[PDB]
């Protein structure tokens, strides 16, 4: 699972959130996110 | 040819064990799983067509 | 009479028992193969 | 390594499917594992865990690979630069530099005569025949080495 | 070629009874005429440790306790077999040949692999029994923290 | 896999006093049935209580103990207990359980208990509500009158009152062989006995049809002019109703009687269970035999 | 049964802890059951038994909420009614049990 | 949704390693000599002990 | 297809083993090739042509 | 990796566990999701549709 | 007693949520969380 | 083998041959010389 999201709302306050946002995974009513299992953006972009 | 009437089936010498062969389908077992031993037997069953 | 008819051979170890083949003028026969098997003949009893 | 013990014939469905189960834990957990954390215990504990995890070769010389005050070496570890230089850097405290043994040329290794003539009749080679041969006929069975 | 380097047996670790030290919980006699008993009892007599009190005040009384406790029994096995080509090679030499004396050294040889296989199974299962025994009567943690 | 083990251990790992210990040594070269084969056994698959129903059906015994592994026992001592599985034609020493007085030259089969339960009063290694139940051995006509009359109040339980049943019970429990009384216990219906009761029917079916006018006419040929106790004994359980035969031949009619023997063979083969023991010599006080064929 | 045997004394390594004035030797039992048949009988299978309840009505009389800042559900009578029960695997994941 | 609140119960086994801890001769166990039982058949003859 | 008799009759150089499971699963699973998993003793080894 | 674009939830169990984050407006072309939105190799968004 | 949520809502916080959130138990008018006793939901699968 | 219990069947004798075989990868280098220095 990779992430993904519906809206450019969710995808702002999860970009915008804190280290560890990536894992969790929130639903509006009708949007929703899937978050990626490991923290291979966190990870990879980290190191850069 | 040598035949036994009672015992093992071995070579002379005791070197190895004979085995007896017996084709598919006069094969024939009537359960699931088997016990520690087993018989075997003949049986000609008769078709009175 | 007799429609059935039945008489011991022997008996075997019950583990030995396995599926072989009899080849004669390369000619596949696949057979039940009893390994440590001792004969114990008998008289044709039978049933009807 | 963590089911060793429990199985000790064919394996079950079950077992099979713990197995698995091992499988899509582990190797999601241990992806980039430098890349994701960066404490000392938790690297030392993989690491012995990679350690433990082999077994031991058939052969081993024992003299060979001799560490200094009389030390010996189970294993190595080979990597890229970089990995390499972030594991000095970041467990400082159990890395030395030593100087042990090595041997210092190869194996030179030859067939016997009889090695040659079973070679070219049979098409197969038995390695240290006479060892064989001595020890077949004096009843010994079991070899000092082997070739 | 086919290059046959090695042949190679194993050699079982030879663990006994007291070389384990499981066998620090344990108190091994042998007495060679075990099977001629049923069981063995023991006993034991206290008399309690009492105290004086007050008056106003009821007191104790000397109570007699005798306390009695049996033996246990588990048998083991180990069935061992040999081939009677193993026992015909094993005493009858004949024609005096290279390949009959590698025969009957080879009969020597089963035979003796074989006693040294039942000897530590034997001691396997010593250990085995020993550990059911001693599982058998242990009451878990917190039963005996509670205590 | 490994053979067969001619020696077989038991241990008991409950704990025996002496008193049982030696009630166990009056039972050496006594016969027991164990359900599987291995070198060293458990004491609970020894005996028979293991197969104590509450249908108590004694034909089910009876059938559940005829596919279990005979042993003897020999060599009792502190919670173990040697038994021989004995081989083929060879010659074994026996000693008798059941009240049954035993002769020479009778063949021996095993039994159930008759009266099994705390009213024949047994005291055999009653531990952990666990009984040692020994199967009785008995000579040939005492098995097979019991065989005979369990299946005639099989035969006799179909399309009949409940009280004809408690009026034949009276009648056909008192056996009294060879100057010894003996009952039997609880006979009822069973999917086994309706087995025998079919196969019973269909032989007897089969042997009425293969039944030729001179073997249904010989009774009548015979009585009308000799006259014997045992003619008259075997007329009047009949019913009522110079000619030459009508049509005769050798060749049809010893087939005839080949295949009536077969039908009575099956219908033989019901009452007589098998033969286990061949007894040679008993000991005088009827106490102990030594037998063959095992 | 002190009086009856042990005569002789050997020396042999092994390894033990201290705790409390208490040396205890510790042990494992790989070496006896390494490439042997019967199971290590310190490898247990212990066996819990786990209940859950599916489908129930809290009191409307006395019906509150706890996590009304942190969760939000629309107006509708199948969010109000339970009739499903949401568990997890072995596996860390979402099982549904209608 | 009818009337019915089905409370389910289940088990999970767990494949464990305990630890055992016993005192210096928490018993005392007697043993004797090996009983060496023989068992001969004509193809092979077995052991006992 | 190898010559077991040649493995069983010439003298073996001794080794500590070890292998990473237990050796039956390895026999049954398949690790190697040409897995002899005799039970017993097969007297085969002792006839020589 | 996998994603799906254009999944439609239940509104028989519609529910928001972020609402003090974000509030979106009450149209629909932000109430149904037709499109999705990814992040590229450096971390920027990207609009799949 | 083991982690049951009547709803998919109450499921999400404790994902969102950080160690130790399955021992807790929260409750909405109609839903419930009942939390596992033991974390074993939360440890034993989460050894590594 | 591990000695069993009474009424359990145990596991008799039994060996295992293995054989494990060897793989050959050989290695290559091209390199040329010119006619100049000859």
């Amino acid at each position: 699972p990779i992430l993904s999201t519906t809206t450019l709302a969710l995808m702002e306050t999860k970009l915008k959130g804190g280290a560890g946002a990536f894992a969790t995974s929130e639903t509006h009513f009708g949007n929703y996110v899937v978050g990626e299992i490991i923290p291979l953006q966190q990870s990879m972009l980290f190191n850069s | 040819l040598t035949c036994v009437m009672r015992g093992y089936l071995y070579n002379t010498l005791k070197t190895e064990v004979f085995a007896l062969m017996i084709p598919k389908d006069m094969y024939l077992t009537w359960e699931e799983t088997r016990g520690r031993l087993q018989y075997v037997y003949l049986i000609i069953v008769y078709d009175y067509d | 009479l007799c429609t059935g008819v039945i008489q011991k051979l022997g008996w075997c170890l019950a583990d030995d028992i396995h599926t072989s083949f009899l080849v004669h003028k390369e000619l596949k026969l696949s057979v039940v193969r009893l390994d440590n098997f001792s004969v114990e003949l008998g008289d044709f009893r039978e049933f009807v | 390594v963590e089911n060793a013990t429990l199985a000790r014939q064919a394996l079950n469905r079950i077992q099979r499917s713990n197995i698995l189960q091992s499988f899509k834990a582990k190797m999601l957990a241990t992806l980039f594992l430098l890349n994701r954390t960066r404490d000392r215990d938790y690297v030392l504990k993989f690491l012995t865990r990679l350690a433990e995890a082999a077994t031991d070769s058939i052969l081993d010389n024992p003299t060979t690979y001799t560490t200094s005050s009389g030390a010996k070496i189970s294993g190595v570890m080979v990597s890229t630069a970089n990995v390499m230089q972030i594991i000095m850097s970041l467990l400082s405290s159990h890395i030395t530099k030593e100087t042990v043994s090595a041997p210092a040329t190869y194996g030179n290794f030859v067939l016997s005569p009889e090695n040659a003539v079973t070679a070219i009749s049979y098409h197969s080679i038995l390695a240290d025949f006479n060892s064989y041969k001595a020890h077949l006929t004096s009843g010994q069975p079991h070899l000092p080495n082997d070739s | 070629f086919e290059a046959i380097f090695g042949t190679f047996c194993n050699r079982l670790e030879w663990v006994y009874f007291l070389t384990s030290g499981l066998a620090a919980a344990a108190h091994a006699i042998k007495f060679h005429d075990l099977n001629k008993l049923t069981t063995g009892k023991m006993l034991f007599h206290v008399q309690v440790p009492r105290v004086a009190s007050g008056a106003g005040l009821p007191t104790s009384r000397q109570t007699t306790i005798m306390v009695t406790k049996y033996s246990e029994k588990s048998p083991i096995t180990i069935p061992f077999e040999l081939s009677a080509a193993c026992l015909t090679y094993l005493r009858e030499t004949f024609e005096g040949t290279i390949l009959d004396k590698i025969l009957n050294v080879e009969a020597m040889h089963t035979v003796l692999r074989a006693l040294k296989n039942t000897a530590d199974a034997m001691e396997r299962g010593l250990i085995h029994s020993f550990l059911q025994t001693l599982l058998r009567k242990a009451p878990p943690y917190f039963v005996v923290q509670t205590l | 896999m490994a053979a067969m083990e001619a020696n077989i251990f038991c241990t008991f790992d409950h704990k025996l006093s002496i008193a049982d210990v030696g009630k166990l040594t009056k039972l050496v070269a006594a016969v027991v049935p164990i359900p599987q084969r291995l070198h060293l056994i458990k004491h609970y698959q020894l005996g028979l209580h293991q197969f104590v129903d509450h249908t108590r059906g004694y034909v089910r015994l009876r059938g559940l103990l005829r596919n279990m592994t005979l042993t003897l026992m020999r060599r009792v001592e502190g919670n173990q207990i040697l038994l021989h599985v004995p081989t083929h034609g060879l010659l074994y020493t026996v000693l008798n359980t059941g009240p049954v007085t035993w002769e020479k030259g009778d063949a021996l089969c095993v039994l159930p208990p008759l009266f099994h339960g705390p009213l024949a009063r047994e005291n055999l290694l009653t531990l952990g509500q666990w009984e040692l139940v020994l199967p009785w051995i008995v000579p040939m006509p005492l098995a097979l009158e019991i065989n005979q009359r369990l299946l005639i109040m099989g035969l006799f339980s179909l399309d009949r009152s409940y009280e004809e049943v408690k009026a034949a019970v009276q009648q056909l429990q008192t056996i009294t062989f060879r100057d010894a009384t003996f009952t039997i216990p609880d006979p009822v219906i069973d999917q086994h006995l309706l087995i025998d009761m079919k196969t019973a029917c269909l032989s007897m079916s089969m042997v009425a049809n293969l039944a030729s006018e001179l073997t249904m006419t010989y009774v009548r040929k015979l009585a009308l002019e000799d006259s014997s106790m045992l003619l008259v004994k075997c007329q009047e359980l009949l019913m009522r109703l110079p000619a030459r035969p009508q049509h005769v031949s050798p060749d049809d009619e010893i087939a005839r009687l080949s295949a009536l023997f077969v039908m009575l063979r099956q219908l033989d083969d019901l009452i007589r269970e098998q033969v286990v023991f061949t007894v040679c010599d008993v000991s005088p006080d009827n106490k102990s035999a030594t037998c063959i064929f095992k | 049964l002190s009086q009856a045997g042990a005569h002789s004394l050997t020396p042999l390594s092994m390894d033990v802890i201290r705790l409390g004035e208490k040396t205890v030797i510790m042990e494992n039992l790989r070496r006896v059951y390494k490439n042997t048949d019967t199971k290590d009988p310190l490898e247990r299978n212990v066996d819990l038994t786990f209940f859950f309840p599916v489908g129930l009505y809290l009191p409307e009389d006395r019906g509150y909420t706890t996590v009304e800042s942190k969760v939000k559900l629309n107006d509708t009578v199948r969010n109000a009614l339970p009739t499903t029960a949401y568990l997890l695997n072995r596996d860390r994941a979402v099982q549904k049990i209608d | 949704h009818p009337g019915f609140a089905l409370t389910a119960v289940r088990t999970d086994t767990f494949e464990v390693d305990m630890l055992l801890y016993s005192g210096k001769s928490c018993t005392s166990v007697i043993i004797n000599n090996p009983i060496v039982t023989k068992e001969e058949r004509d193809i092979s003859t077995t052991y006992h002990v | 297809m190898e010559n077991w008799s040649a493995l069983e009759l010439l003298p073996k150089v001794g080794i500590p083993t070890d292998f990473l499971t237990h050796v039956k699963t390895s026999a049954g699973e398949e690790m190697f090739e040409a897995l002899r998993i005799y039970y017993g003793d097969d007297p085969e080894r002792y006839n020589i042509h």
